[PDB]
């Protein structure tokens, strides 16, 4: 059917002449970390403060997720390293959040 | 190294400058809060009158001032935050950008050219005039 | 000659027109990008 | 005299912050370029690191300090471009 092949054959939003595809598959390549513009945002939230368990889990969920060579191409941990772990929490504490490049 | 990180906090200054942004996240700001101990208290370094002045500074997050040792390029704490913010050969350094309000709004959308103005004036002047500036994103 | 131009007005103007057109056109297309 | 040399440095920081000006050129920055050893480490003055944040404020041109003493008005070397940029 119709909808079968127009699924099949999707073609990009955004043209290679934009400015911002140039400058995003720029950025993706100078960092050795993928040639997309997709990325989402693997938001986790906790009704208290995340704590050392949440750190496990979030641990074990980007290993999981890094594993995955097909689909994942990057993603900024920014909470795994305690440097930079506040720029990705909130100010109360009760969310983080990790990007990942698809 | 020590000298083209002042030019990029400058550019990190000069972009949360802009309007609506807020929380513009640099190697030198490495979570949109300027890093401590890097303020003018600090540049100077009895002490219980500079201390005062130091504590005062990094309770306030004042970043006029910046200044960061070249004894932090080879602490071991360091790099795994030197490799997401500059290019494995450190020639590219990127920002992370916040907006205020709706970022895909009519005015999320006239501030990044002001971004990209902001950002080009920041290094006018600079050994790092005429570098390149991409700015990706969904805005 | 102007009496046999006037048998074939619609083909001159419709030359006209898409000439006008398409340089307009073809103009336009360059903008985006630049 | 030294203190109206800030407010002149400050003029030619407010000018070259236009949007389409580069390469403003006064007294106090006589090639465009912040005059070196007038930046905030220098003055300040455990010393070869300090030696290393004057080198690390002088590679930068940074421009966000600047003193020049005011025995530099007696300088030789300074008269020939003080005559340039100041009324005589
Ligand atoms: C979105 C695109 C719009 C672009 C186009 C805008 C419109 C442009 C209008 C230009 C008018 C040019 C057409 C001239 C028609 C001339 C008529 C003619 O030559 O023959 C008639 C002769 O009748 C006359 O006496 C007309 C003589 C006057 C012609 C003078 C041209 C006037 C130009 C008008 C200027 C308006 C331009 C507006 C531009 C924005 C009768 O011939 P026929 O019955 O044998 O043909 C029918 C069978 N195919």
């Amino acid at each position: 059917q119709l909808e079968t092949v127009g699924q099949i054959q999707a073609v990009s939003m955004s043209p290679d002449a934009a400015p911002s595809m140039i400058s995003m598959k720029h950025i993706g390549k100078v960092f050795e970390e993928g040639d997309s513009d997709s990325a989402a945002m693997i938001v986790l939230e906790g009704q208290r403060p995340l704590g050392d368990a949440a750190h496990a889990f979030y641990d074990q969920m980007i290993g999981r997720l890094q594993a995955d060579t097909t689909h994942v191409q990057s993603l900024q941990d920014f909470w795994g390293d305690p440097l930079t772990a506040t720029g990705a929490q909130s100010s109360d504490g009760k969310a983080a959040y990790v990007q990942v490049k698809l | 190294n020590s000298a083209d990180f002042l030019v990029i906090n400058k550019i990190a200054k000069a972009i949360f400058a802009v309007e609506g942004i807020s929380r513009v996240q640099a190697i030198t700001r490495p979570d949109g809060k300027p890093i401590e101990h890097t303020s003018i208290p600090f540049l100077i370094s009895m002490q219980e009158d500079s201390a005062a002045m130091g504590e005062a500074f990094d309770a306030s997050r004042n970043d006029d001032s910046f200044y960061l040792p070249p004894e932090v390029f080879d602490n071991p704490d360091f790099q795994r935050g030197l490799e997401q913010f500059l290019s494995p050969d450190g020639h590219a350094v990127r920002f992370i950008i916040s907006h205020e309000g709706d970022p895909m709004s009519q005015a999320g959308i006239a501030r990044i050219a002001k971004i990209k103005t902001a950002a080009k004036e920041a290094i006018k002047g600079t050994p790092l005039e005429g570098s390149a500036i991409y700015l990706g994103g969904t805005a | 000659m102007i009496g046999t131009l006037k048998r074939a007005w619609i083909p001159l103007l419709i030359l006209v027109v898409v000439a006008i057109a398409g340089f307009t056109v073809q103009r336009i297309r360059t903008f985006f990008g630049s």
